[PDB]
């Protein structure tokens, strides 16, 4: 925490706009973890 | 730690989702070492540019390759010397492959035509026909006696072998297709044309198992990793890793300005070489990502600028040995260097980049 | 300034429309589970507007390219032709080689 | 020929050769929109989104419409999943921008706690700092300004921030605190920071402004330590060793001035000849 080590001061169709395109088509899957049993 | 002071204040729906949970992990994970590689010999003989080679896939005493002058020749690979030439397509020859499981040559040329070479005799047994322009592209199946070819025909043949017959026909594409990988199980026909696109074929029903439209550019190189069941789609600055039967995206390499990739290469021990157009051959690791080595082609004596460019490579069977052949009509041989260790020669260092939110 | 790319001309034309609706201001959702549509229920007006802006925003582009044709046809001062199409040839090639060097 | 049917035939035959063309894409919705026919262009800018996310001009089309049509659940929907694809810097200050003209002062603070972690710099903190000076209160710009501290002083083990970056939070950090009478806080601020980072001489010239505006000869010694490294870079050298022996302490005097002869064509062998007869005299001050 670097804040401590101040002083205080004294005074609807929503989920259907586009189904197909999803965010985890972009995030490579052996990015977090390789050595991946593929 | 400090993804825990991100998680508990920031609060994602999901911690895989946030950028900065997905940079840290990198930042982590921390990549496995290889040896840095240098040339080895260079082998002149030929009288046009170097456009494919093949090696022999089981004795892996001698190496094929065709050329832009329309003869092939099968040069030794221990040695480096020229066995024999072989003549028999009028315009250039695209692609090479040696059978495995038979003793035979198929050819592919960009004068509409697909051969077949005994190797017993050396001469033509059979000839292919229906390729409305010029083939640029052959694959061998593993196990059903088949050839897949493709070129500026914007489809793929697959050819039975016996009767030669264009038995299936896969119609997908919107440009001439660049290569065509032949695998054993269900996603058996891999293919990656000029239009961004690299699919997935289903052949026995004939249609698509699944698109990846993930690259911007032409598709040039693509290649299959032996040990893995995994495919690597080269684009014009864009190498991306691919797990087949799923169609993920495995791993997206830092591949930044390194121009027109021409070709790929995987060795067995996760490398993935990739040759470029503007003559540097760069090395990287397969499960990674990171590049560790890059080099330049000094091309000749009294070349030009513009003509060096890797415009097609592979590995040796035992894989300790990388054979590209440049646009300066060259062969170059590229190898190990088995003194250095990690400490002597330790790579590029790892630092992956949070711009160009690519990693 | 130079030329500008595609993903900023975008949102400099997003807020210029904007900026022209909120000056045009100043002067629900129905899922029918049989189909699966959605009605929206939109005022009758409000459309006539976008149609008419659309309609106003072509015809007013339309002119403005077509008064440019005449005073570029207009100024001979370029270099010497022999029909209307080597004309805009040799105005193009002195647009480019003006600029380059 | 008011036939619509051939037109659309005709602009789907068109779409069939090539999908990548924009001016096409727009041609059809607004060839749909003029005739009056909203829900085919609704089914057409879906159609056209989904198929490339990443081109700008075709999301901000449908936000167009549906602003004029006076729709603004929708639009926040459409900004919605906008920004669920990790966009770029423009979709976010649109989305921030329509969050503005909605007057829902409450939803902008959390799309920019979701901006902060979309793209991090310390120019998206800085714009959540001017939107809170201007609509919020004195201890929500606080809270922002001790999230984006605590925050940049934890992830140096990623490396995200550069030194300008981090001395440009903390002077912001300082001055809005002097403006709000706690000169105790910025001065103690000021402390941590430089004990956190010490190399961050853009931070030490920070202090040292602050300073000076609201300890003397610490700065004339860092100044001048700094001008030398500028005027080693530069080269001029010989002035900057006797502001330093001015300055100091002496030993390392001594030995940058060891290294200044070192460093010593007619100005060039003029400029040798008078740091030699320098250096000499300061030692005959001070036989071998």
């Amino acid at each position: 925490m670097f804040s401590n080590r101040l002083p205080p001061p004294k005074h609807i169709l929503t989920d259907q706009i586009a189904k197909n395109v999803k965010l985890d088509d972009f995030i490579p899957k052996r990015q977090s973890n390789f050595e991946l049993s593929v | 730690h400090a993804s825990a002071f991100v998680n508990k204040i920031f609060q994602p729906e999901v911690a895989e989702e946030l950028i900065v949970n997905r940079y840290e992990k990198l930042l982590s994970q921390r990549p496995e070492w290889h040896a840095p590689w240098k040339l080895s010999r260079v082998i002149n003989g030929h009288l046009g540019w170097v456009r494919c080679v093949a090696i022999d896939p089981v004795d892996n005493e001698w190496f094929i390759t065709g050329s832009n002058d329309t003869t092939m020749k099968v040069w030794d690979l221990a040695t480096g010397k020229l066995k024999t030439t072989l003549a028999g397509h009028v315009m250039t020859v695209r692609d090479v492959a040696v059978s495995d499981r038979h003793p035979y040559l198929f050819s592919v040329s960009e004068d509409k035509t697909v051969k077949c070479w005994d190797l017993e005799k050396n001469q033509i047994i059979r000839d292919y026909y229906g390729h409305l322009s010029g083939v640029r592209t052959v694959s061998i199946h593993p196990t059903l006696d088949l050839i897949a070819t493709a070129g500026r025909d914007s489809v793929i043949k697959l050819w039975d072998m016996r009767t030669r017959i264009p038995v299936i026909t896969l119609v997908g594409h919107k440009g001439p297709i660049n290569q065509v990988q032949c695998t054993p199980v269900d996603p058996q026909v891999v293919s990656s044309s000029t239009d961004a696109t690299v699919r997935l074929w289903d052949v026995v029903a004939g249609k698509t198992m699944k698109v990846l439209t993930h690259h911007k550019r032409s598709v040039r190189a693509t290649a299959l990793h032996p040990k893995e069941f995994s495919v690597a789609s080269a684009c014009t600055d864009d190498i991306r890793s691919w797990g087949l039967a799923e169609g993920s995206l495995l791993t997206n390499f830092e591949s930044e300005k390194t121009g027109i990739i021409n070709t790929l290469s995987i060795n067995q021990d996760d490398v993935l070489f990739a040759g470029g157009d503007n003559g540097v051959l760069s090395f990287y690791d397969y499960k990674s990502g990171h590049k560790y080595q890059s080099l330049a082609t000094r091309e000749m004596v009294g070349s030009l600028e513009g003509e060096r460019s890797v415009l097609c490579s592979t590995f040796d069977k035992t894989g300790l040995r990388l054979i590209t052949g440049e646009a300066d009509k060259s062969i170059k041989i590229w190898k190990q260097d088995e003194t250095a260790t990690k400490e002597s020669e330790p790579g590029l260092a790892w630092n992956p980049n949070l711009s160009a939110k690519r990693f | 300034r130079g030329g500008i790319s595609y993903d900023q001309l975008a949102k400099l034309s997003y807020e210029k429309t904007l900026r022209n609706l909120a000056t045009q201001t100043q002067n629900k959702v129905q899922k029918d589970t049989k189909t699966g549509k959605i009605t929206i229920a939109d005022d009758d007006k409000l459309v006539n507007k976008l149609a008419v802006s659309l309609q106003s925003e072509s015809k007013k582009r339309y002119e403005a390219r077509k008064r440019q044709m005449q005073n570029a046809k207009t100024l001979y001062g370029v270099e010497s032709f022999i029909n209307d199409k080597n004309k805009q040839f040799n105005e193009k090639l002195s647009r480019e080689s003006k600029g380059s060097e | 020929q008011h036939d619509m049917r051939r037109a659309r035939s005709i602009f789907e035959r068109a779409l069939l050769v090539d999908s990548s063309f924009i001016p096409l894409w727009i041609r059809y919705i607004d060839a749909e929109l003029k005739v009056k026919c909203i829900n085919h262009a609704r089914n057409l800018m879906n159609r056209a989104i989904s198929t490339l996310p990443r081109v700008d001009k075709l999301w901000y089309k449908y936000l167009i419409v549906e602003e004029s049509l006076n729709n603004v659940e929708i639009v926040r929907s459409l900004y919605t999943k906008w920004c669920s694809l990790e966009p770029g810097v423009n979709a976010w200050n649109s989305f921030v921008d329509f969050e503005i003209r909605q007057k829902n002062w409450n939803g902008v603070r959390e799309i920019y706690s979701k901006y902060v972690m979309a793209h991090p710099q310390m120019q998206t903190w800085l714009k959540w700092v001017r939107f809170e000076n201007r609509h919020g209160n004195t201890e929500f710009t606080r809270s922002v300004y001790s999230l984006a501290i605590d925050t940049v002083a934890n992830l140096q083990n990623l490396q995200i921030w550069s030194d300008m970056e981090v001395a440009k939070l903390v002077n912001s950090f300082a001055h809005w605190e002097a403006a709000q009478q706690e000169y105790e806080r910025s001065s103690a601020l000021y402390q941590i920071a430089i004990e956190k980072w010490p190399s961050n001489q853009l931070l030490k010239a920070g202090l040292l402004d602050f300073e000076k505006q609201f300890n003397s000869i610490e700065e004339t010694i860092s100044y001048k330590r700094k001008m030398e490294y500028e005027t080693i870079l530069s080269n001029y050298d010989t002035w900057w060793l006797y502001l330093d022996l001015i300055s100091e302490f002496p030993k390392q005097i001594m030995q940058t001035f060891e290294k200044a002869i070192v460093d010593s064509k007619n100005v060039q062998w003029k400029r040798y000849i008078y740091l030699w007869m320098r250096y000499i005299c300061y030692v005959e001050l001070e036989s071998l």
